[PDB]
C-alpha cells in the first residue's frame, strides 16, 4: 500500500516496453522525480531513451517531461536538445506557464537553439501582461543560459520587476540570469534584492543570489548572507562553493557564514578529492583567501594549486582578442617604463612574462626589488554588457588573489584602452593605472 | 650591400642589423646599405649582396617551418 | 569492427561531396 | 571480472587521440 | 598520461578518459605533489603548433561521442549535432566558428595588396561557387577601372567592387547588411542587439545548413557503401571483412612499445568484453558497475 | 545543467497524462501530498519544498555506454535502418516455391525454367546477404575515418561552407 522499490520496478517495466508513447514517458519522469530517485541512473536512462524515441508530443507531456528533467537534476544534452524541435513546433500552442517551463528547461541544459529563444522572447515581449513574474524570471533564465545576449527581454523584465513586487526565488532566478548576462542594472537589481526579506523557503536560491551579486559586485545584502548562514545544509559542495565565492566577491564580512559553508565544502574534498571540478576549486581558493576563512590543511594547498591550474588553463585557451590586447598592453608597459625602440620593446615584453608562485605564469609581471606590479587586461568577456561597461567581479577576484602573493594588480580594461589614439597615450594610461595602485614605481 | 626590411628601421634595429650582417662577410669588411621596404616580408630582413642573398625574414621562417612540420608528420 | 587510425587535418573548407544514388533499389525492383 | 565501471565504459574506443599524441611527442621536440 | 600542458586542455572537457586523467592528476595533487611550472617559452610558431596538436586531442575523441543524426527529419537533431560540435569546439579551446574563420582570413591576407590576391590566398576556405562569383565581379570592375583593384577600403575601384560583391552576396542568400552590422557594432544596445538577433537567425541557418550537408554526405556515403556491399554473396563479405580485421589487427600487433597500439588492443579487448557481458544478460544490456 | 535551478512544487504537474500510471499531488503552500499509483504497487509520501530544490544539487549526468562509440553506433543504426528498407522490398518478393511442382516443370520451355531456377537462386543470394547484420559494424567502420578526419579541421570542428562564406562576406566588405 506504500512501497518504493516495487513501484520503481513497475515504472521500469512500464518504460521498458517497445511502444511507449510520450505521455507515459512524461508521467514516468514526473513520478521518478517525486520519489527522488537519484540513486537509480539506469531508470532515468530508460526514461530519457524513451523520451528521445517518442514522436507524438503535445504541450502538457512535453512540459511535464522538461519540468521533471530539471527538477530531478538529470543531464543528457542529446535527448534534451532534441526536445526543442517539439518545442518550436508547439510554441504558439503553448500556455505562457508552459512556455516558461520549456524555455527555462531548455536553457538550463544549455541547448543552443536560437530560433526557440528568438520566438519565445518575441512572444513574452509581445504579450507581457499574460506573464506572472515567475514566468518572466524562468524565461529570462532560459534565454540567458541559452547563449543569446537578449537585452530586450532583460529590459522588459526590469520593467516588470520594478513595477511588480516579486517572490524571493523569482528575484533570485532573475539575478542569476542577469549575472550570466552580465548586465548589473541597479534599477533592476535593487528591485530584486528588496524582495529578499520575507524569509526564503530555499537555500539554493539564496546561494544563487549571493553568487549573482558576487558576479555583478553590488555588495553583500545582509538579508542573504544570514539566510545562507542558517541554512548551509541544503547545498551541494558545488553549490556552497559558488555561494562562498559570490559572498567573497561582493565583499561580505561575516565569517560565521563562511564557517557554515566550508563545513559543507571541505569534507567533500576530504572524502573525494577529484569530485569537484577545478573551476569550483579555483572559486574556492578565491573565497578562502578573500574573506580569510580557514579550511583544512590538505584542502588549502589543494585549492592553492588548483587556482594556478585553472588560471593557466584559462590562459592557454585565451580568446585571441584578449591575447592581442595583452600584447598591446605589454608593449604599452614597455614604452611606459622607457623603451624607445622596437628591440628593447620586444625584450621588455618578453621579460615581463615571469612565472607565479602557485605554478602559473603571469603575462605582465614587473618586479622592482621586493615590490611587484602585475598588469591585467580585461577585454570584453569580463566586462559588463552595458555602455558604462564596468569590469565584472571575477577580475577583482583574480586581482585580490594575486595581491596575496605579493603583487599590486593594475587593471587595464579594454573599453578605454582601445579608445586611445596611439601608443604614447596608451603608455601614459598604463603608467597612470600603475601609479594609482602602487606609486612606488 | 642591400637590406630589405618590412617596415622602416629604428636606430637600434639598424645597429644590431648591422652587427647581424657582418657574419656574412668574413673579413674586416664594411657594409653600406641601400635599405628598401617590402611589407610581404613579415619582419626580419633580406640581405642582398648582389652575388648572394640571406633571407632572415620571418615569412621565410614560417614557410620553412611549415615545410618542416608538413614533412615530419608524413615521416611518422 | 575496427577502423584505421588516421592523424591528419583538413586544411580546406569544402562542401562534403555527396555521393551519387545507387541503382540497387531499382535493380532489386527489376 | 564483469561489471567493469562507469567511466571506463563511457570512453569512445577507436578514436585516435594517441596517434595525435604520438605525432605531438615525435614532432614538438623535433621542431623545438 | 599527463604532460602538464595536456592536462590544462583537459580541464574544460567532459570526455571520459580526459576527465579520468584530470581526476588522477588532481588526486595525485591532493596527496601533496607539486604543480609543475608552466613553460614560458616555445615561441609563436611552436605555440600555435602545440595548440593545434593539443586541441585535436580534445576534438577527435569528442567527435566520436557525438551521434550523427542520420535519417532524422526535423530541425532538432541537426541543431543538437551542430550544438554538440559547437560545445566541443569550445571545450577544445576554439572560438566561435565565425570568429575563427575570420581569424583565418585575417592571418592569410595580412600580407596582400590586391583583391585578386586575397581571392588567391583565401581560395581554400571559401566555396568555389562563391570564389568564382567574386572573381567575375573583380574582372568586371577591373575592365572599367583599368587598375589592379587594391585591398584598401576607400579606393573607387574597391568601393564599386564592394558595392557589387554585396549584390552577389545578397543573391547568394547571405544578408551582408546584418553580418556587417554585427561584426562592426552599434552604439545603442537596443539597436545593436536587434540586429544581433538577425545575425543569429542567419547564423543558425548557416550552421544547420552546414551540419545538414555533412549529415547528407554521410547518409549518401553509407547508402552507397551498403548498396555496394549488398550486391556481394555472403562468403565474399565474410572473407573480405575477416581479411580487413586481421590486417588492421596485425598492424597494431606489429608496432609494439607505442602507446596507441596498446590502447588499440585494450579497446579490442573491451569490445570482446562488451560482447561477453551482453551475451550473459541480453535483455538488460551490458553489466555496468553500480 | 547549471549549478542553481529554480523548479519544484510550483507550476508542477497536478496529474498524470496517461492512464498507465496514476499520479496526484495535493499541494499546499508548504508541502505536497503525492501518491504515485502504478498497477499492483502504489506508493505515497509527503515531499518537502526543500527536497525538490535539493534534488538538483547533485547531477545524474547520463552518458551512453556503447560498444565502440556513439558516432559508430549512429552510423550502424543508419546502416541497419537502410538494411530494413532493403529487407522490406525483399519481403514483397513473390513465392516461387508455389511453382516448383512437376506440372510446372514439364509445361514450361526449358530455358525459361532454367531462368526461373536461376531467379530463385538469386533471391536466396539476396536474402542471405541482406540478413548478414554482423557485417554492418565493419561497414560503419568505413564511414568513421573520413568523417572524423573532416572534423579535425584547422579552423573549427563545426565550420562549413555557409559560415565561411558569410565570414568572407564580412571580411571582404569591411575596410580591407
Amino acid at each position: 500500500e506504500n512501497d518504493v522499490p516495487a513501484i520503481l520496478k513497475e515504472i521500469d517495466s512500464l518504460v521498458s516496453r517497445e511502444a511507449v508513447s510520450a505521455k507515459e514517458v512524461s508521467d514516468a519522469a514526473v513520478a521518478l522525480t517525486y520519489l527522488q530517485v537519484k540513486a537509480n541512473r539506469r531508470l532515468w536512462g530508460k526514461v530519457l531513451e524513451k523520451a528521445g524515441a517518442a514522436q507524438d508530443y503535445d504541450a502538457a507531456s512535453l512540459t511535464n517531461l522538461l519540468w521533471a528533467i530539471n527538477t530531478g537534476g538529470v543531464e543528457h544534452f542529446k535527448t534534451v536538445a532534441e526536445l526543442a524541435g517539439p518545442a518550436v513546433s508547439l510554441l504558439p500552442s503553448l500556455s505562457p506557464v508552459q512556455l516558461s517551463i520549456v524555455v527555462e528547461a531548455l536553457g538550463g541544459a544549455g541547448v543552443k537553439n536560437y530560433e526557440l529563444y528568438n520566438k519565445a522572447s518575441a512572444v513574452v515581449v509581445s504579450k507581457i501582461g499574460e506573464f506572472k513574474p515567475a514566468e518572466i524570471a524562468r524565461v529570462l533564465y532560459g534565454v540567458a543560459f541559452g547563449g543569446v545576449n537578449d537585452v530586450a527581454l532583460a529590459k522588459a523584465a526590469g520593467k516588470v520587476f520594478a513595477s511588480t513586487e516579486v517572490d524571493s526565488r523569482t528575484a533570485a532566478q532573475a539575478l542569476y540570469a542577469l549575472a550570466k548576462l552580465g548586465r548589473a542594472d541597479k534599477a533592476t537589481v535593487d528591485a530584486l534584492l528588496k524582495s529578499f526579506k520575507k524569509g526564503t523557503e530555499s537555500a539554493s536560491d539564496a546561494a544563487a543570489a549571493s553568487f549573482a551579486l558576487g558576479s555583478l559586485s553590488f555588495k553583500a545584502e545582509k538579508a542573504i548572507v544570514d539566510a545562507l548562514k542558517a541554512s548551509a545544509g541544503d547545498l551541494a559542495p558545488a553549490q556552497a562553493v559558488e555561494a562562498a565565492y559570490g559572498l567573497a566577491l561582493s565583499g561580505a564580512t561575516d565569517a560565521e557564514a563562511f564557517k557554515a559553508l566550508f563545513g559543507v565544502v571541505a569534507p567533500a574534498i576530504e572524502k573525494a578529492p577529484d569530485a569537484l571540478e577545478v573551476s569550483s576549486l579555483a572559486q574556492l581558493h578565491v573565497a578562502s583567501t578573500i574573506s580569510g576563512a580557514k579550511l583544512p590543511a590538505a584542502v588549502g594547498s589543494f585549492v592553492a594549486k588548483a587556482f594556478g591550474l585553472a588560471a593557466d588553463a584559462a590562459r592557454l585557451k585565451r580568446s585571441s582578442a584578449e591575447s592581442a590586447l595583452v600584447a598591446d598592453v605589454a608593449a604599452a608597459t614597455a614604452v611606459a617604463f622607457g623603451a624607445q625602440y622596437r628591440p628593447e620593446v620586444a625584450s621588455a615584453v618578453a621579460s615581463y612574462v615571469k612565472t607565479a608562485p602557485d605554478g602559473s605564469v603571469l603575462d605582465i609581471a614587473i618586479t622592482k626589488g621586493d615590490a611587484k606590479v602585475l598588469v591585467q587586461a580585461v577585454p570584453s568577456s569580463l566586462l559588463t554588457s552595458t555602455t558604462p561597461a564596468k569590469p565584472l567581479g571575477h577580475v577583482a577576484a583574480y586581482s585580490k588573489v594575486r595581491e596575496a602573493q605579493g603583487y599590486a594588480v593594475a587593471v587595464v580594461p579594454a573599453n578605454e584602452f582601445e579608445a586611445l589614439p596611439d601608443q604614447k597615450a596608451k603608455a601614459q594610461y598604463v603608467l597612470a593605472a600603475i601609479k594609482k595602485v602602487a606609486p612606488s614605481f | 650591400c642591400t637590406v630589405i626590411t618590412a617596415e622602416p628601421l629604428d636606430k637600434l634595429e639598424r645597429v644590431e642589423l648591422t652587427k647581424k650582417a657582418e657574419k656574412f662577410v668574413d673579413a674586416g669588411f664594411k657594409l653600406v646599405m641601400q635599405e628598401k621596404i617590402d611589407k610581404k616580408l613579415l619582419g626580419g630582413f633580406v640581405i642582398e649582396f648582389s652575388d648572394r642573398r640571406v633571407d632572415m625574414s620571418t615569412a621565410k621562417k614560417v614557410e620553412e617551418f611549415n615545410n618542416f612540420v608538413n614533412k615530419l608528420v608524413l615521416s611518422i | 569492427y575496427l577502423a584505421p587510425l588516421r592523424s591528419d587535418f583538413t586544411e580546406e573548407i569544402t562542401a562534403p561531396k555527396v555521393a551519387s544514388a545507387s541503382n540497387l533499389v531499382n535493380e532489386w525492383n527489376n | 571480472a564483469d561489471a567493469k565501471a562507469l567511466d571506463e565504459l563511457r570512453k569512445p574506443k577507436f578514436s585516435s587521440k594517441y596517434l595525435i599524441q604520438h605525432v605531438s611527442q615525435k614532432l614538438i621536440p623535433a621542431v623545438k | 598520461a599527463v604532460s602538464k600542458k595536456e592536462v590544462l586542455y583537459f580541464l574544460s572537457s567532459k570526455d571520459a578518459e580526459s576527465s579520468t586523467a584530470v581526476k588522477s592528476y588532481l588526486k595525485s595533487l591532493y596527496a601533496g605533489a607539486q604543480v609543475e611550472a608552466t613553460e614560458t617559452d616555445a615561441s609563436e610558431l611552436i605555440a600555435q603548433l602545440e595548440k593545434k596538436y593539443l586541441s585535436a586531442q580534445v576534438v577527435e575523441p569528442g567527435v566520436h561521442n557525438i551521434a550523427l543524426p542520420l535519417g532524422e527529419s526535423g530541425s532538432a537533431p541537426v541543431k543538437r549535432y551542430a550544438a554538440e560540435l559547437f560545445n566541443l569546439g569550445a571545450q577544445a579551446g576554439f572560438e566561435c566558428p565565425f570568429i575563427e574563420v575570420s581569424k583565418k582570413f585575417g592571418q592569410e591576407t595580412a600580407t596582400s595588396e590586391t583583391v585578386k590576391d586575397v581571392l588567391n590566398k583565401t581560395k581554400s576556405y571559401v566555396s568555389a561557387d562563391y570564389n568564382a562569383a567574386l572573381n567575375e565581379v573583380l574582372s568586371s570592375v577591373e575592365a572599367e577601372i583599368n587598375g589592379p583593384v587594391l585591398f584598401d577600403g576607400k579606393t573607387e575601384g574597391f568601393k564599386k567592387f564592394a558595392a557589387k560583391a554585396k549584390a552577389v552576396a545578397v543573391s547568394r542568400g547571405l544578408p551582408a547588411d546584418t553580418i556587417l552590422a554585427y561584426c562592426a557594432g552599434s552604439a545603442n544596445e537596443d539597436a545593436a542587439d536587434k540586429v544581433s538577433k538577425e545575425f543569429f537567425t542567419w547564423f543558425e541557418s548557416a550552421y544547420t545548413a552546414d551540419a545538414a550537408a555533412e549529415v547528407k554526405a554521410i547518409e549518401a556515403e553509407a547508402a552507397s557503401i551498403l548498396d555496394r556491399h549488398l550486391a556481394k554473396p555472403v562468403a565474399q563479405i565474410r572473407k573480405e571483412q575477416a581479411s580487413a580485421y586481421a590486417s588492421l589487427l596485425k598492424r597494431a600487433e606489429t608496432a609494439k612499445g607505442a602507446k596507441w597500439a596498446e590502447k588499440y588492443l585494450e579497446d579490442v579487448k573491451a569490445v570482446q568484453w562488451f560482447d561477453a557481458s551482453v551475451a550473459e544478460a541480453p535483455a538488460s544490456g551490458p553489466k555496468v558497475a553500480a | 545543467l547549471t549549478t542553481f535551478t529554480f523548479s519544484g512544487l510550483q507550476d508542477a504537474p497536478v496529474a498524470a497524462l496517461s492512464g498507465s500510471i496514476k499520479l496526484n499531488v495535493a499541494a499546499k503552500a508548504g508541502k505536497a501530498e503525492v501518491t504515485v499509483a502504478a498497477g499492483a504497487a502504489k506508493a505515497a509520501t509527503q515531499v518537502s519544498a526543500a527536497a525538490l530544490r535539493k534534488l538538483s544539487g547533485s547531477k545524474i549526468s547520463l552518458a551512453e555506454v556503447a560498444r565502440i562509440s556513439v558516432l559508430h553506433s549512429s552510423i550502424q543504426n543508419y546502416l541497419l535502418s537502410l538494411s530494413n528498407e532493403r529487407y522490406q522490398l525483399l519481403s514483397q518478393w513473390p513465392d516461387f516455391t508455389t511453382m516448383y511442382g512437376k506440372d510446372f516443370y514439364y509445361r514450361a520451355h526449358p530455358e525459361d525454367l532454367k531462368k526461373f531456377y536461376d531467379a530463385a537462386d538469386e533471391y536466396y543470394k539476396l536474402y542471405e546477404t541482406v540478413t548478414e547484420f554482423d557485417s554492418l559494424s565493419a561497414l560503419a567502420s568505413q564511414v568513421v575515418p573520413n568523417y572524423a578526419a573532416r572534423r579535425r579541421s584547422t579552423v573549427h570542428p563545426a565550420i562549413g561552407s555557409t559560415v565561411a562564406d558569410g565570414a568572407f562576406t564580412n571580411f571582404l566588405l569591411s575596410k580591407q
